[PDB]
């Protein structure tokens, strides 16, 4: 067999993610799903295309649907971009090269967010498993991983290197120093989720899942133990959205501010921050108003309070678009006039401009300057065909068709139709007919570049499925109506020329390539098929669960193939109507089959963003395309069978082309590497009058304890026999160090007793007849310490005990029942006393 | 899901909720949408003829046949904020306490956790209070912090105390503390103090077994000076 | 007097005495003390086509 390969993939504009704008209006760079994409926004042409490498279908691609772009970030200055993908992987590309040069994998998750530095030398990441994570590219490492918040991080903070704020989706602000890796401040942002985070100078505004919008002042330098986020107020925005992004842009010959905060509606709000003179003039103004109304000082001071936010921000203008919006980014900001550009979720970029003066803008509308449209369409593509010179495909999507040159990927035209749900050439590749949602048939011609005819009463429903015989002169078409209907082509217009009428919704009609049968799928689940010269019914395929998306006949008129919604694919024989085989294919509902051209092999798309390559033979699966990221509504093969193009939900066209040691052994490690320390810095301290050890950071006698405690006691006893003579002298150093530093030898009095008491019996014979004078000493010393450390503890709990006992003593005289009788009294006793049961043999 | 008839119904929340009222004296309110019983209200005991809401059912009135008045105010977004507010707290407590800790503010600390009442945080101020204190019981600050515990708190650190008594590992860490309340406390207060008795009874075993262990370590320790008799002959 | 499990619902208690309260313990310890309750327990024609 020969491998299928993704030839091309076009037809995204703009996929789910960020917009980055560069100057030169400049160019964008903008998300493909897999891809990065960078457009002029002046000529609306793709500048260049960003490609890891490995196409899909080969042999070394990966068995997984590719990770889509998450979250675009450039350095200006120093021209790299960051690219987020969905699984959680930064990779750092080099614009001029439009190569990748680096590769972190920190995050489990997509990632949310990218920031570079001021310096462009370090890079942090914030992705939906909840974590922050600050990069070195230089060092192409992640210097250290922030966690202390429980869900996504939504925005977050840096631009100085001593402090990060950052938000995330639990409604969490939070204050990180960068120098301690530790979160100092926790306020809670929202009621809810928290979105938005921007912070111009001291001002910091957030936006929650309402249209309460908060400001906060971030005195940084407080050091209070708290106060360096101090809520400020709250006022409401008009959309009542959640706000998703916010972001500032300073005029520098003004130095006026303005920021924005993209809704999850069609709207962005702009809104200008009044300057000082301005607020203490409005100050003013009002407070004379409220004065005039007869109002209490106090009343006005809590006013001008509950007012606060109205002094600073000014509502400046309202942008709406006609599809929701994805993203947005300041372009440019002067005097004369505003820009902004926005991505929306249709697949589509548009250029804001908005000129002002002084404190409200000019016009009442902002001015769409540019949009980049011709080489996307905006709902997804429900059919497609190519023409029969494979050089020209058309693509049929909900109010637009698109028609494409394969080999040079552009758009040639467009036509404005209704909901387009089926597309096919006519012979000679100069028209296309179309079969609309609500009954219509639309003919096109792509010479004249107009609609030739409209058949408004094609249909009384949705003309589902649409088909033409091998001549070219008859159509078959089905729809919901549950009829089927002939029409015939006469010099061009359509005339009606016979009605079938079925007993259920249509779903499918295949005429077979010799045109002598025509198959039909129906809701209730059975297909059946007729001899189209002379209508009569020959067979009623039965057996799939659920209704029956496609079918397709084989080029000898042999074999039928049908994919229902039930996930099989059932392989038939026409002869006779029986089934050669029954397939569980996709993981979710198969839309279209196609058989190639000239053999039984056939290609299958499912729901689940996977195009699959089956042997009609041997019934075995043969290459799995694993290309698209959501559904995949349509296919079509070329005559030649060189190439097939598949249409998904993520408004991509993609043509696929043919081409060790033992306790004790350890210990007495540790004393060797311990007591030359001490002993060097003792003869050390003597005459003024390791690496191992500063890696973990522990001193001498701590390094010790610790690898006596990793000792198991069940081996202990046997690990102190192993040691020879001369390390007890050692441990016997070693315990009278431990002395001094009275927190260790609180810390594990009982341990070190156990040790030491061991070690003194099993060798004490060869212990008392030392000589040492130096040892005497440090026994002495051992002892005395290592008493008063054992009768400290035993005191308090002596002291404990007795007091008590005269606690629980003096209760019961009080609240304690007495007999004078001996008798009763034991009675009682008996039933207060506390009762155990125990199984007894 | 009414155990007997139901005798009135009227929508509430517009078309969200419908509140029904039962022989059996009881109030459901349902949700619209999905038909199921989210609360139940049982303030009579007999079977409801009349149910009067006003302002969307904000309000609701309902009688007992026996001449009971059931006067129902809505309270959901009440309860949420002072679920807010109560949240918003503790969060900044959280903070400050982990603040402290690192700063090693114990006096604080053991506050914030007493309050907080976070048990493994606790242990960890006064086992490292404590270690400080090698170097009264305690220290200046947070001796008087304990003195200061009201009975409630009482009643909490000695259940800690017990529980970590049982352990011989951490016994230590309990003892202190213990010694600490008997000395900066009333004796007369603590046992009047309803259920610190009980408490008591469970401590004292455990502190006798501990003081059997100890003594035998240092009964052990005189080996050092049967080594050191021998060694000046 | 045997330490046994905790009365308030947010509280952990152990055999060896140790206490956590839920809120304090971070989320990977939450995941590995309920492993090793595991553990513990173990031995014991519109919408189809569009």
């Amino acid at each position: 067999y020969q491998r299928f390969e993704q030839a091309a993939a076009f037809g995204v504009i703009a996929s789910n993610a960020n917009c980055v704008w560069i100057p030169a209006p400049g160019q964008l760079i903008t998300s493909a799903l897999e891809d990065v994409n960078i457009w002029d926004i002046k000529t609306g042409d793709l500048v260049s295309k960003l490609s890891d490498g490995l196409p899909p279908g080969a042999s070394d691609a990966r068995g997984a649907k590719p990770a889509e772009c998450t979250y675009l970030e450039a350095h200006k200055d120093t021209d790299l971009l960051a690219v987020g993908y969905a699984d959680g992987v930064i990779k750092v590309w080099d614009l001029m090269s439009k190569t990748v040069l680096l590769n972190f994998n920190g995050h489990k998750a997509a990632i949310t967010l990218l920031q570079f530095d001021g310096t462009g030398t370090r890079l942090i990441s914030g992705s939906k498993d909840s974590n922050i994570i600050v990069w070195d590219l230089v060092g192409e490492v992640g210097l250290y991983k922030l966690r202390s918040h429980k869900d996504s991080i939504t925005g977050f903070w840096c631009q100085g290197e001593d402090w990060l704020i950052s938000t995330s989706k639990d409604g969490m602000i939070k204050l990180w120093d960068l120098k301690t890796h530790q979160c100092i401040e926790t306020h809670i942002a929202h009621t809810g989720e928290c979105w938005g985070l921007a912070v111009k100078d001291d001002l910091l505004i957030t936006t929650g899942t309402d249209s309460q919008v908060k400001i906060w002042k971030l005195d940084i330098e407080n050091d209070k133990m708290g106060g360096k986020l101090t809520e400020m107020g709250i006022f409401e925005k008009q959309s009542k959205q959640r706000g998703l992004k916010i972001e500032f842009i300073t005029n520098s010959s003004d130095k006026t501010s303005f920021f924005y905060i993209q809704n999850a509606d069609k709207t962005i709000e702009t809104f200008r921050i009044r300057k000082e003179e301005e607020i203490a003039r409005g100050l003013k103004k009002r407070e004379k108003r409220l004065k005039e109304k007869g109002l209490t000082e106090e009343e006005i001071a809590k006013s001008i309070k509950e007012s606060y936010s109205s002094f600073i921000l000014h509502p400046f203008q309202t942008i709406r678009s006609l599809y929701k919006i994805k993203s947005a980014s300041w372009t440019t900001v002067s005097s004369s006039k505003l820009e902004l550009v926005l991505t929306t979720s249709s697949n589509t970029i548009e250029y804001y401009s908005i000129p002002y003066e002084k404190r409200d803008p000019t016009s009442p509308a902002p001015l769409k300057t540019h949009t980049i449209e011709l080489q996307g369409q905006r709902t997804d593509v429900r059919s497609i065909d190519i023409s029969d010179d494979n050089k020209l495909l058309a693509t049929a999507s909900n109010g637009s068709l698109k028609i494409w040159n394969i080999k040079t990927h552009k758009c040639i035209r467009t036509f404005e139709c209704g909901y387009a749900l089926t597309c096919k050439f006519l012979p000679g590749g100069l028209l296309v007919i179309l079969g609309t949602r609500n009954g219509e048939l639309q003919l096109f011609d792509l010479a004249s570049s107009s609609l030739l005819d409209t058949i408004e009463d094609a249909h009384d429903a949705a003309i589902w499925s649409l088909d033409l015989t091998s001549d070219g002169k008859r159509l078959v078409t089905g729809s919901a109506d549950k009829t089927v209907k002939f029409w015939d082509f006469k010099v061009l217009k359509l005339h009606h020329d016979t009605t079938l009428e079925l007993t259920d919704d249509i779903l499918c009609v295949r005429v077979s390539p010799d045109d002598r049968y025509l198959a039909i799928s129906l809701l209730d689940n059975t297909v059946k098929v007729f001899f189209l010269d002379s209508m009569k019914f020959y067979l009623s395929l039965y057996g799939h669960k659920l209704p029956v998306l496609s079918i397709d006949i084989s080029f000898d008129s042999k074999m039928i193939i049908t994919s229902s919604a039930d996930k099989n694919i059932k392989i038939w024989g026409l002869d006779f109507g029986d089934c050669h085989k029954s397939l569980f294919a996709h993981q979710d509902s198969i839309m279209n089959v196609k058989f190639l051209p000239q053999s039984h092999n056939f290609f299958s798309c499912s729901k689940d963003a996977v195009v699959k390559y089956w042997d009609g033979e041997k019934f075995e699966c043969i290459q799995k395309l694993y290309a698209h990221q959501s559904e995949v509504w349509a296919l079509a093969v070329a005559t030649d069978g060189g190439f097939v193009v598949s249409s998904s939900h993520d408004h991509s066209i993609r043509i696929w082309e043919e081409t060790s040691l033992k306790a004790g052994e350890r210990l007495m490690e540790a004393l060797d590497l311990g007591i030359a320390e001490i002993e060097g810095l003792e003869a050390y301290n003597r005459d003024m009058k390791n690496a191992v050890l500063i890696a973990v950071n522990k001193t001498p006698e701590q390094y010790i304890m610790d690898t006596l405690l990793r000792i198991r006691m069940s081996q202990l006893e046997d690990a102190l026999m192993v040691m020879p003579f001369s390390y007890v002298l050692k441990f016997l150093k070693f315990i009278d160090t431990v002395m001094q530093n009275k927190t260790l030898l609180h810390s594990h009095l009982p341990l070190i007793c156990k040790n030491l008491f061991f070690i003194i019996k099993f060798n004490h014979k060869e212990l008392v007849s030392q000589k040492n004078e130096e040892l005497k000493l440090q026994i002495n010393r051992v002892k005395t310490e290592l008493r008063s450390a054992l009768k400290s503890t035993e005191d308090d709990l002596g002291f404990n005990v007795q007091g008590l006992k005269f606690v629980k003593q003096q209760w019961n005289l009080r609240h304690n029942y007495e007999f004078v009788d001996e008798y009763d009294q034991q009675e009682k006793e008996s039933n207060s006393a506390r009762k155990r049961v125990f199984g007894t043999v | 899901g009414h155990t007997n008839a139901v005798q009135r119904c009227s929508f509430i929340n517009k078309q969200k909720q419908l509140i029904s009222c039962g022989a059996d004296g009881l109030i459901k309110i349902w949700d619209c949408s999905s038909g199921e019983c989210l609360k139940t209200l049982d303030g009579h005991n007999n079977r409801l003829w009349a149910l009067s809401t006003m302002n969307d059912g904000d309000m609701i009135v309902s009688a007992d046949a026996d001449g009971v008045f059931q006067f129902w105010k809505d309270c959901t977004e009440q309860e949420i904020e002072e679920e807010q507010e109560k949240a918003k707290l503790q969060v900044e407590q959280e903070q400050s306490l982990q603040n402290y800790m690192s700063k090693g503010d114990w006096t604080n600390a053991f506050l914030l956790a007493m309050t907080l009442d976070h048990p493994m945080r606790l242990f960890n101020v006064l086992k490292r209070a404590l270690g400080e204190s090698r170097s009264v019981i305690f220290n200046e600050e947070l001796d008087q912090a304990i003195s200061i515990l009201n009975d409630e708190q009482l009643i909490l650190l000695m259940k800690r105390c017990r529980d970590w008594n049982t352990n011989a590992k951490t016994h230590t860490i309990a003892q202190r503390t213990i010694r600490c309340i008997l000395m900066h406390h009333n004796i007369a207060k603590l046992s009047e103090i309803p259920g610190m008795v009980k408490i008591v009874d469970a401590i004292i075993p455990y502190t006798q077994r501990h003081f059997t262990r100890v003594d035998n370590l240092v009964e052990q320790s005189y080996i050092l000076d049967y080594a050191l008799v021998e060694m000046d002959k | 007097y045997n330490v046994g499990k905790a009365e308030k619902d947010g509280e952990i208690r152990l055999k060896n005495g140790v206490a956590m309260s839920k809120e304090e313990l971070t989320r990977e310890d939450k995941n590995r003390l309920r492993r090793a309750l595991k553990r513990k327990r173990s031995k014991a024609s519109t919408n189809i086509k569009l």
